[PDB]
């Protein structure tokens, strides 16, 4: 099934052809075109009151990073490097060794946040769900260094950003 | 979210019904577009007899998608070789007359217009089910398994660690892109990793012809035909 | 379905593609050397590399053949081989409907016949070739490189060639002037031997030497 | 910020047909953010007997 | 319960129009000379 | 929030932080993880 | 040294270095190119500024993440330098002030500032501080520049003795102040030469010299305490070098003879100028005094390095000068000037 | 007279990077060819390999 | 295998046993494969790794607790198919997709065992034992690992 | 709690803490050195130790999905108790 | 007072400075797309008294986004060399910033800070269009807390 | 069988030249050909 | 196995021939080129950097490699007549960012572990 574009062919009657001759020196597509843009004056800007008015978003969205703990209180990372395996950047390195009490946690989990692709990709890999990208995209530096991430700054994110990543997993879980 | 195997997870609740919404009112928002151009004294002469192909020229340059359609040569992926559930949704391939700008700019605007019905036989035709392959080799198993079943947590771990191996073989397929045949030449060795990825790019072929089709036309009109060239300049760099 | 997630499979376009298969290996013999339909229906006709020219004229201009759009081409290296270069062409045919894929071999120090005169499009193609992987084409009209930067050494795609480069750049002060270095990356390219060494398909066990 | 029908009439009138029915920004028509919980289906291959992968 | 996904209403969604919607409006050919010349009369007088 | 308060847990912080970039409370990236090679300690006695 | 301080890689950004400098004033002529050598082989410089930090911002794409360090000090205050210092191998001294400003003379930011540096950082303790003076430096010229430097490097000499004294003659770069300076004087009708400028004989040596001159200092484990003398190769003699630098830039020459104590006044008159003057009456004594040469001291050459001649490197700088009939002028159009027996 | 349009200026080793990671890493790069058509690549890439494992997606 | 399970019951646990600082034992990994009790009875010469109990609670370990003190003792590491039986020096420090592997030889004895040193980011975490059928066949002492 | 230095720094649950040598101290002057203070290694120790009159339990972290995956503890040996290796929560059988 | 008098002087200047940011568009990659869309009326860019304008004599500052490609890398620098100099360049991506997904490539630079001086970084793969409306609101405020005159009242 | 204007190239295949390394990763580098051994693990 | 057809040049003398007038169209243009591009340094050290890329390139013994050179080598000079290498690119033949790397086993002992 195939449609013609561009094959109309005008009439050659005397009515026709005055109106494309009226059209031609009593410029009339063009008063269309400009008759237009006076309809869109007179509209409802969409503009948003940055900062005062966020742009809307959804649960599944993928920003700042962060790793979780339980509700106990101990980290949810097992240090399973399944995040870092499944990386597409290579931005998660992973250190780890024996805690002290027994179960051991990471010793140094450093996100690139320069070479994150945002992809979430970790968010599905982790098993215990400890590492998750949080609702923010507003953690724009004046350094590069500061983007670099290491397991302090992340843990911080997770004791900060954790009333609403809690809510966000919680409408989102039976989706995955 | 299209992964191998099917879609990463299902759509969120009510998301249909706000897809039929912004569906409702985009015909409008499409004659805003096409009005105040389309008939346009100054938009057709700077679009009309401006960078005319002819057929053969067309088909010997490696030109896909709008390109054939711009200028006559009836071709589409989307009806010649139908992927996915194309064979069954209806709707109508803008074949084009002139071959220049203003025709293959036509071309997409009905494209725009076509594509609305096939959304909306989309948004009435979802069918219920699963969003992933049932098969825990290639796709990863749901997360409310995964912390209860052994095999689940094995194939999750493979999965997301080693990667399903893929046979050993050479395979070249290719869509209806919204620019042209975006295809790939994808070679495996039978391991968990691409042996070779060749990218087919819609604008190469595209852009290895704009000299053709500059021949003659003035300058002011070499942003003309690269306007309907549709070059992304992220494919032909790949 | 007994298959609901097994892809089906077509016999009718498997027959069709083998007879067309037959077909082209008795009008040419003197390049087909063996032709194979794969398990997804697609065909590949493997040709010596002095028949790039002939053999692709015919599938353009045969009243049976008429493939008459060059979908890509490129070539995969493989240092094991003689020749390591493989390069492969993608023909379609809109009259009949169907793709067919031609492959030569060619070691570095081998020049091919470029197909500019049979295909236009080859023409931006080969410039690709020769500067993602080295292999030259004569009779080209601007054989140079396309993708790489200007005074880049070297072949990119090359299987030797390491992923990291060899050069990075840099904006020296004391010259005034954006300058060239040799690498020295931050973190190194972790590698990750990812290979399970249980056998995957039996299908494809190559039988021991 | 739906306004006053001196504008709408001349909105209307200017761009030559009914902006009012079909307009540019979502007021309430879009659904809720606040969705009750999903039930996701499982495949066909959910089942506890006759599923053998060989298969 | 029973399953619950995304899915559309019962009676599947209403129509969505793609065709184009360009009206015709204003007067003849002959009716907007009139008025030109007319003007020019009137000016004239 | 009124209506509904998100679920409270000892290590939610009890005060948002703005951006501390620019600022002198900044993140300064840093090792996290102790060294690796242990340099022998020289004898202090004076020996022979 | 320090078990994070050995040195480790190829000498490139990501390499490590060893060294930790802490270049004082390194947003100036010399402090860019010093940091600039410092950050290709990937040392953490602590780089301490109190102007605006817009004007540090080219200062930062030149070492890798993390190396370059950006500190807030100020003269006149033990703590800022304390703190830019307490973990430093090396300190490098570059402040300086062609003018005495409002709430800096030359006796303030050449032996004031100096001393407190020297001062801290043996306290700190520090291994090597690079202080810089200039050849000129001298007790009783009349020039208080050279006058406060020559009291400044003998203090700093008192205060940390192992402190190795660089003593460049002029530098000549990309922004000097020296090539420049004579470059812009067509503005004023024509070049007022001091006496013709037959007498001053100058020995000026280039910026990228001296620059690698520190970095070698540093490294080289005899510069403890020794005190260098950074000259060019060559040795020009006044009125030749503004011939070669006006036939380089292609500028018409007017040799203006303008008596000492005149050009004294005019130095004056360009002094009350609040911003940056375009030329003091000290600046007009410098040039008119010569660099006497100073075998004993040891040279440029026995830091491992060979010296650039200007007529090299000449249009470098004065390619900027020349206009559009000669912006595309080559460098062998313009052969060197006289070249007075060193 | 002629249009000769130097282009590699943005050439991301992409077909070399796609080497070094697994089908499931090497998605995200589809995305990222052609910034405006992102499910139509990543259907092209996924087609492709679905085509390989001799398997179909599920109808919805 | 499968893709999936249909085990809806309640899986059983093991309690761990201690047989020495060298040898991670958690035992409920275990699946029965008796390979370490082979090897300390027929490459180790020890009799001290055994099978306790009948059915489903059969446990293999030593009864009375006992360290498995061998020159080859690590050995049971390597031939366990599961993580039953792990190195505790190593515990949980890498992953086996991470680590670069260096054939070399060792050098602690004068048999030149042929060993496999894994490298990952500059560091060394584990040295396996490597394949000569003559010289060291597939295991390695304890003071080499 | 976190642990000052002898230098006067934070010292990080992992044990990192600069040395009084160090050059790499630069960076934190001026700055703040980014340390958390809810140390996981103390704030486990406070979880009261379950007990169940069960030879094995099933510990999944609660919330069932949102948990860590299913592990069940052998709560045998008297002498010590057994600890889930995801979470870290205790349990002890009474005195069997 | 003369610092009074410096001060509200440079807080003239300054307010004038941030109230008027015009980028020069380095539309690169999918970071430019993010990009238009603040300029598209769901942001509005312009509202903020910013404005795109081309010609980067008239520009003041550099929005990189997209990956900067080893071979246009001398295009980067001659392009922020000529720009009226009160200057500022904002890096849009991960790829900009670092390297971002393309950082192991062999035809890449790992960030473009190494080719210019890079002030307020904008992470993402891409930043969304409200992403970079914030950090072009964090370089307002930058230009806000400068003392150009302050200092040179006080050199 | 092939009259393709065919010469003598009996010199050994040396394309080093064109694969455009460095001098340095050209001779210092001893490269190794091995069989892998088994992952002793599994 | 031993023969196998050639790219241009038949044997080494046709092959030189192919290298004399490159070395030839390089010689030329030169001093051309420094004007082009504002090359701070003189033509001097250009005409024997030419001399000395194609110094190195001594050792080749094989007909069909010095094609592939003297092909390359015409491509770099038709990027260099039509301005399409910038002073970066150009530049990048003088290596002069990069430090000496000494040839010494002492220094080379001193400074790493470099073979
Ligand atoms: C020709 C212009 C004539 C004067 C303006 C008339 C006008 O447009 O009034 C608005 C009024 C409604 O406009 P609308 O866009 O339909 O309002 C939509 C919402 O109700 C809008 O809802 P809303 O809640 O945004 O409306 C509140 C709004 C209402 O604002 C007004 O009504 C402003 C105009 C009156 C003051 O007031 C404000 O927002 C407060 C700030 C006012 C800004 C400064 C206004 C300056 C006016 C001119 C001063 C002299 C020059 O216009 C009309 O009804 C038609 C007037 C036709 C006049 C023809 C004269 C010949
Ligand atoms: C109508 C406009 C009313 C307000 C105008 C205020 C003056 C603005 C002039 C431009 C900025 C420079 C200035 O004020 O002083 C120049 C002064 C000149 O002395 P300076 O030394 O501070 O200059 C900057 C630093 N160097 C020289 C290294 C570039 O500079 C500054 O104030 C900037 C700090
Ligand atoms: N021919 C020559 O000029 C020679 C010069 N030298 C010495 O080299 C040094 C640097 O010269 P050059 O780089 O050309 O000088 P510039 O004037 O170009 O730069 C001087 C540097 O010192 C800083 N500085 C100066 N005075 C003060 C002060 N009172 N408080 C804080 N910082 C201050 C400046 O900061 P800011 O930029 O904010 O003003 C800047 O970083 C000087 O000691 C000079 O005497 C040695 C030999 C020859
Ligand atoms: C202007 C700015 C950039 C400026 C810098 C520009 C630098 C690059 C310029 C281009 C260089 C070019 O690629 C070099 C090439 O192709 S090939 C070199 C010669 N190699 C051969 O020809 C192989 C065989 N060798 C011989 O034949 C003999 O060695 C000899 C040549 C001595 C003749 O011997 P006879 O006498 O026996
Ligand atoms: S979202 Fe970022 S950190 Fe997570 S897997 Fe993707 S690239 Fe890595
Ligand atoms: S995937 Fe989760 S549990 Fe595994 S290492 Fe990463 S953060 Fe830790
Ligand atoms: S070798 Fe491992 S799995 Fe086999 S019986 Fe011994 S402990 Fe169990
Ligand atoms: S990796 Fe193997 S031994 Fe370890 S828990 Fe999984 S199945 Fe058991
Ligand atoms: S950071 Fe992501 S979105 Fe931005 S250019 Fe790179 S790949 Fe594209
Ligand atoms: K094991
Ligand atoms: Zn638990």
């Amino acid at each position: 099934t195939y449609k013609f574009v561009n094959m109309r062919e005008p009439s050659m009657d005397m009515k026709s052809v005055t109106d494309r001759a009226a059209q031609t020196l009593l410029w009339t597509e063009l008063v269309r075109g400009l008759g237009m843009t006076l309809s869109y004056l007179f509209r409802e800007p969409a503009t948003i009151n940055y900062p005062f008015e966020k742009g809307p978003l959804s649960p599944r969205f993928r920003g700042e990073h962060a790793l979780r703990r339980y509700p106990s209180g101990e980290e949810r990372c097992i240090a399973c490097k399944l995040c870092e395996a499944v990386c597409p950047a290579q931005a998660i390195t992973i250190e780890a060794e024996p805690r002290a009490d027994g179960s051991r946690r990471t010793t140094r989990y450093d996100i690139d946040m320069t070479k994150c692709i945002y992809c979430g990709f970790c968010q599905e890999a982790c098993p215990v769900d400890a590492i998750v990208e949080g609702p923010n995209f507003e953690f724009s530096t004046e350094t590069h260094e500061e983007l670099l991430y290491n397991k302090e700054k992340l843990l911080n994110n997770g004791d900060k950003w954790e009333a609403e990543i809690a809510a966000n997993i919680q409408a989102d879980y039976l989706y995955r | 979210y299209i992964r191998p195997g099917g879609v990463h997870q299902d759509l969120p609740l009510g998301l249909l019904d706000d897809i039929y919404e912004f569906s409702k009112n985009f015909s409008f928002r499409i004659d805003e577009l096409e009005e105040m151009l389309t008939n346009n004294r100054i938009w057709r002469n700077r679009t009309v007899d401006i960078g005319v192909v002819t057929a053969e020229d067309a088909l010997n340059y490696g030109f896909s998608g709008v390109m054939l359609r711009g200028s006559g040569i009836q071709w589409d992926l989307r009806k010649t070789q139908p992927y996915d559930v194309y064979d069954q949704v209806e709707f109508d391939v803008p074949i084009g007359s002139r071959g220049d700008c203003y025709d293959r700019y036509l071309c997409r605007v009905e494209e725009m217009r076509q594509s609305l019905r096939i959304i909306s036989q989309c948004l009435n035709k979802m069918p219920p089910g699963e969003i992933k392959v049932d098969d825990a080799k290639v796709s990863p198993p749901k997360r409310a398994e995964m912390k209860t079943s052994m095999e689940s947590l094995i194939h999750h771990f493979k999965l997301y660690t080693e990667g399903y191996q893929v046979p050993p073989g050479a395979t070249y397929t290719a869509i209806e892109a919204p620019k042209g045949e975006f295809g790939v030449y994808l070679v495996s060795d039978g391991s968990s990793r691409p042996y070779r990825c060749k990218i087919k790019a819609p604008g190469f072929a595209h852009l290895a012809g704009l000299d053709k089709m500059s021949k003659g036309h003035m300058l002011a009109d070499v942003v003309a035909i690269i306007g309907t060239q549709d070059i992304v300049f992220g494919e032909v760099d790949r | 379905d007994t298959r609901p997630t097994i892809r089906p499979r077509n016999d009718v376009v498997h027959k069709q593609l083998s007879a067309f298969g037959q077909y082209v290996a008795e009008i040419l013999p003197k390049y087909v050397q063996q032709v194979q339909v794969s398990c997804f229906n697609e065909l590949e006709i493997f040709i010596h590399p002095d028949g790039v020219i002939p053999v692709l004229t015919f599938l353009r201009d045969h009243t049976n053949a008429q493939f008459k759009s060059l979908a890509d081409l490129t070539a995969v290296d493989v240092p094991t081989r003689q020749n390591r270069f493989e390069i492969v062409y993608n023909l379609l045919s809109l009259r009949f409907n169907s793709q067919i894929r031609v492959k030569t071999y060619t070691d570095e120090l081998t020049p091919i016949e470029s197909s500019v005169t049979v295909y236009k499009a080859a023409n931006w193609y080969e410039r690709e070739i020769w500067d993602m992987f080295g292999v030259f084409f004569a009779n080209h009209p601007d054989l140079r490189r396309i993708l790489t930067g200007y005074g880049f050494e070297g072949h990119p795609f090359r299987k030797d060639f390491p992923l990291s480069g060899y050069v990075e750049l840099r904006y020296d002060d004391e010259v005034k002037r954006v300058v060239a270095e040799p690498v020295e990356l931050a973190q190194e390219f972790r590698k990750f031997d990812l290979n399970s060494p249980w056998e995957a398909f039996p299908a494809y066990r190559q039988p021991p030497e | 910020a739906s306004a006053t029908r001196v504008i709408q009439l001349l909105r209307n009138w200017a761009s030559g047909r009914d902006l009012q029915a079909k307009l540019q920004l979502r007021y309430q028509e879009i659904s809720k953010r606040t969705q009750p919980p999903p039930k996701l289906p499982v495949g066909p291959s959910h089942k506890l007997s006759n599923n053998y992968y060989c298969t | 319960s029973k399953v619950k996904q995304d899915m559309p209403p019962p009676g599947g969604y209403g129509p969505i129009d793609y065709k184009r919607n360009l009206p015709r409006r204003g007067l003849s050919g002959y009716s907007m000379f009139a008025v030109g010349i007319g003007t020019l009369l009137f000016g004239y007088w | 929030p009124t209506t509904k308060p998100p679920t409270a847990r000892k290590y939610i912080w009890t005060n948002h932080k703005f951006n501390v970039s620019g600022t002198p409370q900044q993140y300064v990236p840093y090792s996290t993880t102790r060294k690796k090679i242990q340099e022998w300690v020289p004898p202090s006695t004076p020996y022979k | 040294l320090h078990h994070a301080l050995i040195p480790h890689g190829k000498g490139g950004r990501s390499s490590v270095s060893g060294i930790v400098a802490t270049v004082f004033g390194a947003t100036g002529f010399l402090g860019r190119y010093v940091v600039n050598h410092l950050g290709r082989m990937g040392s953490q410089v602590i780089v301490p500024y109190r102007c605006e930090p817009y004007d540090t911002m080219h200062l930062r794409p030149m070492g890798d993440l993390g190396q370059i360090i950006f500190m807030e000090w100020n003269g006149k205050d033990k703590d800022s330098i304390r703190k830019v210092v307490e973990h430093s191998n090396v300190v490098i001294n570059l402040v300086g002030r062609e003018w005495e400003t409002k709430n800096f003379d030359f006796e303030d930011v050449f032996v004031k500032i100096p001393h407190a540096i020297a001062q801290v950082s043996k306290e700190a303790g520090v291994e090597k501080l690079i202080h810089i003076s200039h050849l000129n430096a001298d007790i009783k010229s009349p020039s208080r520049y050279l006058r406060s430097k020559a009291v400044g490097e003998k203090e700093v000499r008192a205060a940390f003795p192992e402190a190795t004294i660089i003593k460049p003659s002029d530098i000549f770069g990309r922004e000097d102040r020296f090539l420049n300076y004579f470059a812009s004087m067509r503005w004023f009708g024509g070049v007022p030469l001091i006496s013709l400028g037959k007498e001053t004989v100058k020995q000026p040596v280039y910026i990228v010299d001296v620059s690698k001159g520190i970095i070698n200092a540093i490294k080289d484990p005899d510069a403890k305490g020794k005190t260098f003398a950074f000259v060019g190769p060559n040795r020009y003699l006044l009125f030749d070098l503004v011939q070669y630098i006006f036939a380089v830039a292609y500028r018409p020459f007017l040799p203006y003879p303008l008596p000492h104590f005149a050009y004294r006044w005019v130095g004056r008159l360009f002094e009350v100028s609040p911003f940056e003057p375009w030329t003091t009456r000290d600046k007009v004594e410098r040039v008119h005094m010569s660099d006497m040469t100073l075998p004993h001291l040891p040279g440029l050459e026995d830091l491992g390095i060979q010296a650039t001649p200007l007529e090299l490197k000449a249009i470098e700088v004065l390619r900027r000068h020349r206009t559009y009939r000669w912006l595309t002028s080559e460098m062998e159009d313009v052969k060197p000037a006289k070249t007075v027996n060193i | 007279r002629k249009c000769d349009p130097h282009i590699g200026l943005l050439h991301r080793g992409t077909e070399k990077l796609i080497e070094y990671k697994t089908y499931l890493q090497a998605l995200p790069y589809f995305d990222r060819l052609d910034y405006v058509s992102m499910m139509c690549n990543e259907q092209a890439y996924s087609l492709a390999v679905e085509k390989l494992l001799n398997i179909q997606p599920p109808p919805r | 295998g499968s893709d999936r399970s249909r085990f809806l019951e309640g899986k059983r646990a093991v309690e761990d046993k201690n047989i020495g600082p060298l040898v991670k034992t958690i035992m409920t990994r275990c699946i029965q494969c008796t390979r370490c009790i082979r090897f300390a009875s027929e490459i180790a010469g020890v009799d001290d790794l055994g099978t306790t109990g009948r059915g489903n609670d059969m446990q293999v370990g030593t009864y009375i607790e006992k360290m498995f003190m061998s020159e080859l003792s690590g050995n049971i590491i390597d031939i366990c198919p599961v993580g039953a039986l792990t190195s505790k020096p190593y515990a949980f420090t890498a992953r086996p997709w991470e680590t670069r592997k260096t054939e070399s030889i060792d050098v602690m004895d004068a048999v030149g065992s042929n060993i496999v040193v894994s490298t990952r980011t500059g560091e060394v975490m584990r040295i396996l034992p490597r394949m000569h059928e003559d010289i060291n066949e597939e295991w390695i002492s304890d003071k080499t690992r | 709690g976190v642990r000052t230095s002898p230098t006067g720094e934070k010292v990080t649950h992992t044990g990192q803490a600069y040395d009084d040598g160090d050059y790499r101290r630069v960076r934190f002057s001026d700055r703040q050195k980014e340390v958390n203070e809810n140390f996981a290694i103390d704030l486990i120790a406070e979880q009261p130790v379950s007990e169940v009159g069960s030879r094995v339990i099933s510990c999944d972290g609660g919330g069932g999905a949102l948990g860590h995956p299913r592990v069940y503890i052998n709560l045998d040996k008297e002498t010590k108790t057994g600890t889930c290796g995801y979470c870290g929560l205790q349990f002890r059988q009474p005195h069997h | 007072r003369g610092e009074y008098v410096v001060a509200k002087l440079d807080d003239l200047v300054n307010w004038a400075r941030r109230s008027s940011l015009w980028p020069m568009t380095f539309g690169l990659a999918c970071c430019a797309v993010e990009m238009m869309h603040m300029a598209a009326p769901r942001y509005d860019m312009d509202r903020f008294g910013v404005v795109f304008r081309a010609s980067p004599r008239q520009s003041d500052v550099m929005i990189v986004a997209g990956t900067l490609t080893n071979k246009m890398a001398p295009a980067l620098r001659k392009v922020y060399d000529q720009m009226p100099e009160p200057r500022y360049v904002v890096s849009m991506g991960s790829c900009a910033n670092g390297g971002g997904y393309y950082h192991y490539s062999y035809s890449v630079v790992r960030g473009c800070d190494r080719i210019v001086p890079v002030d307020i970084y904008v992470p993402g793969c891409p930043p969304t269009a409200e992403a970079l409306l914030y950090g072009i609101l964090q370089l307002q405020r930058k230009i806000k807390r400068e003392k150009r005159l302050r200092i040179w009242y006080r050199r | 069988t092939q009259d393709t204007q065919l010469i003598a190239v009996d010199e050994k295949l040396d394309i080093t030249t064109l694969t455009g390394v460095p001098e340095e990763h050209i001779k210092t580098r001893k490269v190794r050909i091995f069989v892998p051994a088994r992952n002793n693990m599994q | 196995g031993t023969s196998v057809k050639p790219i241009f040049s038949r044997d080494m003398n046709e092959a030189k021939r192919r290298v004399r007038e490159l070395y030839r169209a390089w010689y030329r243009e030169v001093p051309n080129t420094v004007h082009l591009f504002q090359l701070d340094i003189s033509v001097k050290q250009g005409r024997d950097k030419v001399r000395e890329m194609f110094m190195k390139n001594a050792h080749v013994t094989d007909p069909r490699v010095v094609d592939l050179l003297v092909i390359k080598g015409k491509m770099e000079l038709e990027e260099t007549i039509n301005v399409w290498k910038q002073r970066t690119h150009i530049m990048r033949f003088f290596h002069e960012t990069e430090a000496p790397r000494p040839t010494d086993f002492l220094s080379k002992f001193y400074v790493g572990h470099d073979p």
